């Protein structure tokens, strides 16, 4: 029956997963677990040894409030001198809820240039998380499950290529999402312009 | 018969939309940057 | 078969209602932005001839 593949298709349309998805495709463009792993400098041994040492220090690096608390996922010997430890850090909130830091902003942290030379002291040659040319690096080779003729053709259509990036949208509770992130986003706007402000007033005053 | 053009309809009807509102959402974030 | 449109109709519904829930979430914070930095900017222009 042709009667059969229209409802197919109608229910392909409305979906996650992407057969010619409902037609729900729309690229926006966007500019461009907790687990971070590091690589030290030192033999295995000396890590595992000293480690309470090691965990403290970084700890240190983070501020050393107490509601941080850093956690060593595990460590394995790459070289015989380097080594790899990967860690998470859990922050807990004032109502004593607790929840692990995002990799992503750890990984900010870390990489910024004055945490980075400490770490460095530390013996942490490098750092990476899970989550210029590195751009290049990510648009090519396509993303989520996004076809390859249509990313690519984002990637021409884009009206502004280093403030942006193609990044994949997914139906409606994506632009939810999106929205969700504006709002964020929204937030933090008024808010350094507040800072902005209040620096003029000081000014003025 | 009466159900599958339902369907269709409603479809194209709020596919219509959400490619308007995507749109929205693309020009505040227009307006973000 | 009619178990069967008792789901989809149902699945498709589900999702209106997100699309809804999206309907809902709507901007006028957005709007309110250019409006106050056009206005910071300026407060800095006087502070600076001043």
């Amino acid at each position: 029956t042709l009667l059969g593949d229209e409802r197919d298709a109608i229910l392909a349309k409305w979906n996650q997963l992407q057969a010619f998805w409902g037609t729900g495709k729309g690229y926006f463009n966007n500019n461009i677990d907790g687990l971070v792993v590091l690589v030290f400098n030192k033999k295995e041994t000396e890590i595992r040894s000293q480690q309470q040492q090691l965990v403290e220090s970084l700890h240190k690096v983070l501020g050393g409030n107490q509601t941080l608390t850093v956690n060593v996922e595990g460590t394995k010997t790459l070289p015989d001198d380097q080594t790899e430890v990967v860690i998470y850090v859990v922050e807990r909130s004032p109502n004593g809820t607790s929840r692990r830091v995002p990799a992503t902003t750890l990984y900010a942290h870390f990489e910024q240039a004055n945490i980075k030379t400490q770490l460095q002291q530390l013996g942490v040659t490098l750092s990476m998380t899970r989550t210029p040319a590195q751009i290049k690096q990510l648009l090519q080779n396509p993303p989520a499950g996004v076809d390859p003729i249509i990313w690519e053709q984002a990637k021409v259509d884009n009206p502004d290529s280093e403030k942006l990036i193609p990044v994949p949208m997914v139906g409606f509770k994506e632009l939810l999402r999106r929205l969700k992130v504006q709002d964020q986003m929204t937030k933090q706007h008024q808010t350094r312009l507040d800072i902005i402000s209040e620096d003029i007033s000081e000014l003025q005053k | 018969e009466s159900l599958i053009n339902k369907w269709s309809l409603e479809l194209e009807d709020q596919e219509r939309h959400f490619l308007q509102q995507a749109t929205q959402v693309n020009a505040w974030d227009r307006t973000l940057i | 078969i009619c178990q069967d449109v008792e789901n989809l109709q149902k699945f498709v519904k589900e999702q209106k209602q997100v699309q809804e829930e999206i309907s809902r979430m709507s901007s006028k914070a957005m709007l309110k932005v250019q409006e106050d930095i056009k206005a910071l900017k300026q407060l800095l222009s006087l502070a600076a001839n001043g």
